[PDB]
């Protein structure tokens, strides 16, 4: 589009290092012994509650 | 007449003694006002509430492991056997007023203590305040430290505890023996039989309260003196040389801002005793060698020497009739880590070669090789402090005890390289981002040129410009830039009326005016001392 | 604006007029900003030989000795990288 | 450093000039509060199907709100909204004293909902009614304290705008902040008002 | 004045914006990149101990080579401390000039040397390859200012 | 070559601000249109023949 | 009439120059490139797990 | 911004035709009356665009003709001083940790980790927002 | 089946296909120029190279001026 940055220069920032962080913590479950997520992506409601 | 009387008090002073040139001298002493530099000044103010709450303490604290039924106040500890030292500890807690405030502020002191102790070497050590002037007084420093670390060891050990006691078993107890020639001479000599020899406690009550806090203030008090005598180095800066001090005069400034920190620091202190609760030992039931808890750890300052412990991979070995435990292995480890600490200054001018007298510091980014070594230490002395809390990051946060362990044995030599590696190229980076800063001038809004779509930052230099719009680039001088206009003259002068309402605009304008004198006075001033002396 | 430039004349004493230079490192002379990679690589390899070694233990568990075995490997793999290129003179 | 190579009395600026073109922060942050309104709107959803699965008493026996305490809270969040907008008058004049005052009577009524809604929330508590305790005290509880965490937010920002005007000089860039700061709490007002017809009125 | 034969147009600013046809290069230097990558190499560090900038030319320096080579490094960013080694191998000639500030620093000695490398390697048949041997001489035996 | 759509129009790694230029922008392909000034009429001509 | 560039484009760079930046990066450019890496690393992650 | 306020114009009528279709084939011909969540959904989707509608057609009204907004506006038109975009900054990063301690702490239900995660999300926001206004230190 | 035909398929099928489109691919005349020989003649343009190894006072252009050639020796050789 012709511009020299983005709107929020220091906010696409954030969305990165959000991305990244968030990213890692939900690999993390495979650290824990019981392991992930069990249920699939999608996640339903009875098969996610407690 | 408070102006008489200080008068006449002053002129018996110098007529019984003659202190005006030394009073005068004490007075016009200049100290450099970095923040970085008041770190040690928080340990110093630590150890004066320790000092002060421990005296309150011995008042009431009995030392020793003679049995006793409690009988006391505390309903869950009734009846149970328990030492006259666990006893009058909890006599502390609950029988005596403010006595549990008394002794949370004074653990909390400790802790605050060993923390600016290590916060103050961190300084120093990336700073280079240690090389040849002032190496003595690192040495001196890493003793001091050393002795912290067993003073707080002892003083939480001191009330026979089922959790200080556990500690003191396994390390006072078990790398004391496990040391192969002398190793169960030494433990019995400490404890004066075997492990619950009932001389342990009395023993570390004289060592805590008398002959380690002694020699620590013997040592402060030489650290203290060589600070003062050897000129506090300082950052360098515009009018600041290897040759002099700039900063603020002892008596009007210093004097009055580091007593006002020392109260603010006891009062953070304060703070903390009431409403953090800091050793409940009444909780952690008396010392009984068949009891334990799963925590099992000690102050965060030996939590590093516990997680060595841990994370060792239990090799022992066993000579002809003879065996060599696991303990030794941390015991030698202990010992070279105190004894790199303490050579350090002495290693690191054998390796670079710098024997010059340093009194200007070096910021840490200047130094690439020794803030990665420090950064790695300090990694490594993290990931042995959170080793020895394993078990609690494991309880909480859901990783197995053996994935936990796994972790710090292979981060201990996997964890030291990355972070050594990071913080090498971080300090380079930031060398180049002080280049750059200095050959182009601070960044600032883009603007598109008038002709063409060309979009330039619209740098400001910050030096002289050259004919033409880019100006002539700066030498490094080892000062820290501005990398922001923010910082600069730049968007800084508000209504200074008040929160809610404004001021008249006269009132304003001299104020701001004023203001804008006195900047360009102290620049001028500094600028103009910076020339006379280089030139 | 309001900011004074920084003259700066510390007492310096190897020379560094061999090791780093300031195009690699712009503040060598400021401090100590070189170290030999010799020592690197045999930290590495040493690391590496210290991982290797404490899969010797009294550890009944395996995925733990091929998490060293891993670790190793890799930190064995980025010394030789290292040294190759070196020698070849950073080369591919 | 002569004068300077950037002609600006303020480090930071406006991120363009808002006369003749949009203003970037206020695009921005009027698209977040229509990507909030849809946060709300899944909250809504849960809420909407609770009632509707919910058997003719939609409020269980035990809960029962307090419109003697909802409507003071919902008129004085609407004060605040007048008075935030007024704060933004001030801000698009450079009266820098009268945006701190507006915004902080603002800041002081948000405060005042916010500590209503916690009264509410222990006195419902007490009389039964609970997040584990039923699925309309739940739904109820999660999108009204949703609702309160935005509010704080909202204080958060309040506050922090005020110490930026403190610590910078009045310019468009803490106007604009100023305004968008507004929008914000509008929302958040707008976002309430809908909810106080859905759990109290409409129920 | 006329731009690249096709699609390279001259902008609002003094840039050229140029295009090259998608399956091919546009440095289309006769060399492999592995030992363009040395020769840079050579000329960015190994050079760095002389202070002076090396550079290499190996178009042809037609007529009298020494006064082509004079002004080849004339067109060098700053002559002023530059070693300039110019081989022409449709005339089979070397020819390496130096800047004012290159006097005295071991330059003239190391002259003959550098050539001699070059010649040899050249005759070997490696015109890369006597380059990188050229330069590393010179760059030893030129001394920082 | 010939491409199109603005992101063309400047160095290959591109310059801190993303450009030093910005050429005519008539259609959905700027770079084009600045690369190939003789196409700009072919591109008008033929674009409703379809 | 000739332009004097280098052999070769420079192949890394000097070091430390890349550390900072991603830290303190607020050039899309180089976030874009960041996002490019780290995505491609959480493709190889995840597509080990369909392995 | 005619065009950009008109984007969402048309997104809003094809968002409120779309809840108000669902909800009445919903309320009849479903097997329990309205559905209640992709009625909300739809309707606050509806809301979002109208909202961003609204205020770019305000925008659009409010401002004239921008040079990018016209056709054969020439770079010198809008050749210019463009606003202040943040250079580096290494808060944004701080920011994500805080946020992600938060995270973590709300995962793993440690309600200290909580607390401390938003201390740090408070601390780290207010330098990212403080960043370019900390006057010089006044000593 | 054949658990050990079905390892040995899953672990051979990908590398023989690798094995023949690198073989296909990767044995194809590259876009970079060959090397050029001495004996042929030089067609390519001029190549002045540089090292752009110190520093040069300030990045800007203006202000550089032309000082002048300042020639500081020669030499020469024929292969
Ligand atoms: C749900 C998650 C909540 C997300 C909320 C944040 C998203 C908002 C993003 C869009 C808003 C527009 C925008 O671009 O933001 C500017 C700015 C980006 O700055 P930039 O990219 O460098 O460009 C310069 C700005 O454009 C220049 O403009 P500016 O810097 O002046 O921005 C003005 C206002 C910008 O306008 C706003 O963002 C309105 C603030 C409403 C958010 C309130 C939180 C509600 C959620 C609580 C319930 C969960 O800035 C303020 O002064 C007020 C900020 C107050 C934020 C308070 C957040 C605290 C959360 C913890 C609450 C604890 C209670 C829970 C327990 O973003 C922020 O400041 C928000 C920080 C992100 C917080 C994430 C929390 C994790
Ligand atoms: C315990 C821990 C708590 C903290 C205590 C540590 C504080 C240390 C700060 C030092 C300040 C200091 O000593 O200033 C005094 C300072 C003495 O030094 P000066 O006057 O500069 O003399 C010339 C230089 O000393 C000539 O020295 P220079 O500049 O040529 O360098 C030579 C330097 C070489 O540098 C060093 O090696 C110094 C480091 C000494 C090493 C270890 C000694 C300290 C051990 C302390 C152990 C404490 C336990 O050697 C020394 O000066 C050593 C002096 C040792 C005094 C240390 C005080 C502690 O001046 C005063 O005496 C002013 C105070 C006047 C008092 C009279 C006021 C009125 C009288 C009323 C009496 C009763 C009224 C009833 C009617
Ligand atoms: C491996 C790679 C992944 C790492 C993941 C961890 C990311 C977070 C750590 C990095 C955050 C700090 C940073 O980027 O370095 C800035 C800083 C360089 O700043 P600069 O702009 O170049 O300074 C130039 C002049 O000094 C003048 O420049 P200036 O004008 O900008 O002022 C100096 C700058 C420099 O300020 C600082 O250095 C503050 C350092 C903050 C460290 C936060 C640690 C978080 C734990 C991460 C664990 C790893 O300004 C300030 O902000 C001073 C005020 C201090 C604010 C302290 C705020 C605490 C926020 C806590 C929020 C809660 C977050 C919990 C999560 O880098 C450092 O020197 C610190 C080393 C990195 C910290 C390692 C942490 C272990
Ligand atoms: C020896 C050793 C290090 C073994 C490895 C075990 C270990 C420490 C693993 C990491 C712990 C974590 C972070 C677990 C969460 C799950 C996880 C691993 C997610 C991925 C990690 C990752 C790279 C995330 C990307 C973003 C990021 C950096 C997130 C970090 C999130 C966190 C938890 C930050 C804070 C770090 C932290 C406090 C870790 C626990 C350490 C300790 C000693 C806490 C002490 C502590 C405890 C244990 C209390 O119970 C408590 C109760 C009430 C008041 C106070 C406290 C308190 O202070
Ligand atoms: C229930 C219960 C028992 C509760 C009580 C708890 C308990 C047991 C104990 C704590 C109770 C107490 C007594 C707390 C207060 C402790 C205390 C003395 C605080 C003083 C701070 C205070 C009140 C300041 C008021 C504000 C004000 C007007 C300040 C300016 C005037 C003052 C007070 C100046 C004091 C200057 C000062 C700190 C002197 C310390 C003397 C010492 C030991 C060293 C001096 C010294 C210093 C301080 C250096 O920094 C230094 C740096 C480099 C080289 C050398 C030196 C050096 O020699
Ligand atoms: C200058 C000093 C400033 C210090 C301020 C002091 C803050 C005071 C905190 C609030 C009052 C404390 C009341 C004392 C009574 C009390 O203890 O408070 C519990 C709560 O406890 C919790 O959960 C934590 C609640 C979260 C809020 C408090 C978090 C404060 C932290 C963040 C401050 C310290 C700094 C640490 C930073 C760490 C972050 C690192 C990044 C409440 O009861 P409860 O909840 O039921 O306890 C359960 C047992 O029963 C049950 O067996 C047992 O199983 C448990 O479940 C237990 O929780
Ligand atoms: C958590 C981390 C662990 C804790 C870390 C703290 C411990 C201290 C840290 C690091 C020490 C090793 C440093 C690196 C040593 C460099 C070796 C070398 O090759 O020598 C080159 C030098 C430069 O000379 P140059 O004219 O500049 O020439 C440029 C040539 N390229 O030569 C010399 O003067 C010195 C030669 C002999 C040095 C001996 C130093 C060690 C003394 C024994 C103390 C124990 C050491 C423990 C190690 C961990
Ligand atoms: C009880 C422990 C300690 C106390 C009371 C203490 C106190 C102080 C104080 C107040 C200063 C001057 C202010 C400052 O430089 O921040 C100082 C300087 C210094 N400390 Fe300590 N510190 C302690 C621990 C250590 C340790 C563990 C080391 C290692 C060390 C080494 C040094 C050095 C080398 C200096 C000189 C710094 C300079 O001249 O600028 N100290 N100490
Ligand atoms: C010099 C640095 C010192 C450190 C790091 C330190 C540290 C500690 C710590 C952590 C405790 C545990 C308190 C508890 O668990 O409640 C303790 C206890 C104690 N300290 Fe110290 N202390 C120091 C100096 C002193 C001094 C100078 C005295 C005497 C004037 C003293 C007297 C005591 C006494 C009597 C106890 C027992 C209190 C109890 O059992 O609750 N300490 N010390």
């Amino acid at each position: 589009i012709g511009a020299p940055d983005v709107a929020f220069p220091r906010l696409n920032a954030l969305s990165f290092w959000l991305f990244l962080f968030g990213a890692l913590i939900a690999i993390a479950g495979f650290i824990t012994p019981g392991g992930a997520a069990d249920f699939g992506w999608t996640a339903y409601s009875p098969l996610t509650d407690a | 007449d408070f102006a008489k009387l200080a008068a006449a008090q002053g002129d018996a002073i110098d007529s019984r003694y003659h202190p005006s040139a030394a009073v005068r001298r004490q007075l016009n002493k200049v100290f450099p006002t970095h923040w970085s530099f008041l770190l040690g000044e928080i340990a110093l103010y630590s150890f004066i509430i320790l000092l002060l709450t421990g005296v309150w303490l011995t008042l009431f604290f009995d030392p020793s492991m003679a049995h006793v039924t409690y009988d006391g106040v505390y309903q869950p500890l009734r009846g149970v056997q328990m030492s006259r030292a666990y006893e009058t500890a909890l006599d502390i807690s609950f029988e005596v007023r403010g006595g549990l405030f008394v002794r949370q502020v004074h653990h909390w002191a400790a802790l605050m203590f060993a923390a600016s102790i290590m916060v103050h070497l961190a300084r120093i050590f990336f700073t280079g305040a240690f090389r040849r002037p002032r190496e003595a007084n690192w040495v001196i420093g890493s003793l001091l430290l050393i002795l912290a670390m067993f003073e707080g060891f002892f003083g939480y050990s001191l009330p026979d505890d089922l959790l200080s006691g556990t500690g003191i078993r396994a390390a006072l107890s078990g790398i004391t023996m496990g040391i192969p020639v002398i190793g169960t001479w030494m433990h019995w000599a400490l404890f004066g039989g075997d492990f619950p020899g009932e001389i342990l406690i009395p023993r570390l009550y004289a060592l805590h309260i008398l002959l380690i806090p002694g020699i620590i203030l013997a040592l402060i008090g030489a650290h203290l003196a060589l600070v003062w005598f050897q000129k506090h180095t300082q950052f360098p800066g515009p009018g600041r040389t290897e040759t002099n001090v700039v900063g603020v005069r002892v008596m009007p400034v210093f004097a009055v801002k580091s007593g006002a920190f020392f109260a603010m620091i006891t009062g953070v202190l304060g703070l903390m005793g009431g409403l953090l609760t800091i050793n409940p030992i009444w909780n952690l039931g008396p010392y009984k060698p068949s009891q334990v808890s799963a925590g099992s750890q000690p102050d965060f300052y030996m939590m590093w020497t516990d997680g060595l412990i841990r994370l060792w991979p239990a090799w022992e070995f066993y000579p002809f009739g003879h065996t060599i435990p696991q303990g030794v292995w941390v015991a030698v480890g202990m010992g070279l880590v105190f004894a790199l600490l303490i050579a350090y200054p002495f290693i690191e001018k054998k390796v670079t070669g710098d024997d010059a007298h340093h009194n200007l510091l070096q910021r840490p980014r200047d130094v690439p090789v020794r803030t990665a070594i420090g950064s790695m230490a300090i990694a490594l002395y993290l990931l042995l402090t959170f080793a020895c809390m394993n078990d609690i990051i494991a309880l909480k946060f859901h990783i197995s005890l053996n994935a936990t362990t796994w972790i710090g044995r292979i981060g201990m030599v996997v964890l030291p390289a990355i972070v050594y590696f990071v913080a090498y190229r971080w300090a380079i980076s930031l060398q180049r981002s002080d280049r750059e800063v200095l050959e182009h001038g601070v960044e600032t809004g883009i603007i598109k040129r008038l002709p063409h779509g060309a979009y330039v930052e619209l740098h400001q230099p910050l030096g002289p410009v050259d004919e033409h719009g880019h100006p002539i680039p700066l030498e490094y001088a080892g000062a820290p830039l501005p990398k922001r206009m923010n910082k600069l003259g730049s968007g800084g002068a508000p209504g200074t009326g008040s929160f809610l309402f404004p001021d008249p605009a006269v009132e304003h304008e001299a104020l701001t005016e004023a203001a804008h004198a006195s900047e360009h006075k102290s620049l001028t001033a500094l600028k103009e001392h910076q020339d006379r002396i280089h030139g | 604006m309001s900011s004074t430039q920084d003259r700066s004349q510390l007492d310096p004493e190897v020379e560094r007029h061999t090791g780093v230079d300031v195009e690699d490192v712009p503040s060598a002379e400021w401090g100590w900003s070189h170290m030999p990679i010799g020592v690197m690589h045999i930290g590495g390899l040493l690391s590496a030989a210290f991982l290797l070694v404490m899969m010797r233990g009294n550890h009944v568990g395996h995925v733990e000795d091929w998490f060293l075995i891993g670790f190793a490997a890799v930190i064995v793999a980025l010394v030789g990288r290292n040294w190759w290129l070196r020698r070849r003179g950073w080369i591919r | 450093m002569t004068s300077a190579v950037g002609t600006s009395g303020t480090a930071i600026t406006s991120r363009v000039h808002s006369l003749n073109r949009p203003n970037m922060v206020s695009v921005g942050t009027i698209v977040w509060l229509s990507s909030e309104l849809m946060f709300f709107a899944g909250l809504f959803a849960m809420y909407f199907t609770a009632r509707a699965q919910a058997g003719g008493a939609w409020p269980p026996e035990p809960t029962e709100l307090n419109l003697a305490l909802a409507v003071p809270v919902t008129l004085v969040l609407i004060a605040s909204s007048f008075t935030c907008q007024m704060g933004v008058f001030a801000a698009e004049r450079g009266d820098v004293f009268g945006l701190r005052r507006w915004y902080v009577i603002t800041f002081l009524m948000g405060l005042f909902f916010v500590l209503g809604q916690g009264y509410e929330y222990i006195h419902l508590v007490e009389h039964g009614t609970t997040i584990p305790g039923s699925a309309y005290g739940s739904v109820f509880y999660l999108a009204t304290g949703f609702h309160g965490l935005h509010v704080i937010g909202g204080l958060v920002a309040f506050v922090l705008l005020l110490a930026r005007t403190k610590m910078s000089k009045f310019t468009p860039a803490q106007a604009t902040a100023a305004i968008v700061v507004s929008y914000y709490w509008h929302f958040v007002d707008i976002v309430w008002i809908a909810l106080f017809a859905t759990i109290y009125f409409v129920r | 004045e006329l731009d690249l034969p096709y699609g390279s147009a001259l902008t609002s600013s003094g840039r050229i914006s140029a295009v090259t046809e998608p399956g091919e290069l546009s440095v289309h230097y006769p060399f492999p990149t592995m030992d363009l990558v040395v020769l840079d190499d050579a000329l960015k560090y190994g050079s760095r101990a002389a202070k002076a900038r090396f550079a290499v030319y190996i178009g042809p320096l037609g007529a009298d080579t020494a006064a082509t080579a004079r002004e080849i490094l004339a067109n060098v960013p700053t002559p002023e401390n530059a070693v300039l080694l110019a081989v022409s191998p449709d005339q089979r000639a070397i020819e390496v000039v130096y800047g004012a500030d290159v006097k005295g620093r071991g330059i003239e000695s190391a002259a003959p040397l550098g050539v001699s490398a070059a010649a040899a390697s050249f005759k070997e048949g490696n015109l890369i390859d006597g380059l990188i041997s050229a330069v590393r001489v010179m760059s030893a035996g030129v001394s920082p200012a | 070559g010939y491409g199109n759509s603005l992101e063309w129009a400047t160095s290959c790694p591109p310059p801190r601000h993303n450009f030093t230029e910005l050429p005519r922008i008539r259609s959905e392909r700027p770079a084009f249109e600045l690369h190939y000034p003789h196409m700009v009429e072919r591109m008008r001509a033929e674009a409703h023949v379809g | 009439e000739l332009e004097a560039r280098r052999p070769f484009p420079e192949r890394m760079g000097p070091k430390g120059n890349l550390i900072y930046k991603l830290i303190t990066t607020t050039d899309h450019k180089l976030i874009g490139i960041m996002y490019c890496v780290v995505c491609f690393a959480f493709f190889l992650v995840g597509g080990l797990m369909a392995l | 911004m005619h065009i950009e306020a008109r984007l969402f114009e048309i997104l809003t009528a094809f968002f409120a035709l779309a809840a108000v279709v669902y909800a009445v084939l919903t309320a009849m011909f479903a097997t329990g009356g309205v559905e209640w969540a992709g009625t909300t959904a739809l309707v606050l989707t509806t809301g979002l665009t109208l909202i961003t509608g609204t205020f770019f057609r305000f925008v659009a009204r409010r401002l004239d003709t921008r040079p990018e907004d016209y056709e054969d506006a020439e770079i010198s038109d809008g050749a210019g001083e463009l606003g202040f975009f943040a250079p580096h900054s290494w808060w944004p990063i701080l920011i994500s940790l805080s946020f992600s301690t938060a995270a973590v702490g709300a995962a793993l239900w440690l309600p200290w980790l909580i607390a401390a995660g938003v201390a740090f999300v408070i601390t780290s926001v207010c330098g990212l927002v403080f960043e370019y206004y900390w006057g010089p230190e006044k000593h | 089946m054949s658990t050990a035909l079905t390892h040995g398929l899953i672990g051979g099928v990908p590398l023989v296909l690798f094995a023949v489109l690198a073989l296909i691919f990767l044995t194809r005349k590259g876009p970079h120029p060959d090397t050029y020989k001495m004996s042929d003649p030089w067609t390519h343009a001029p190549i002045l190279w540089a090292a752009e190894e110190p520093r040069e006072h300030g990045h800007g252009g203006h202000g550089h001026d032309s000082h002048g050639v300042v020639i500081g020796g020669g030499a020469s050789g024929k292969w």
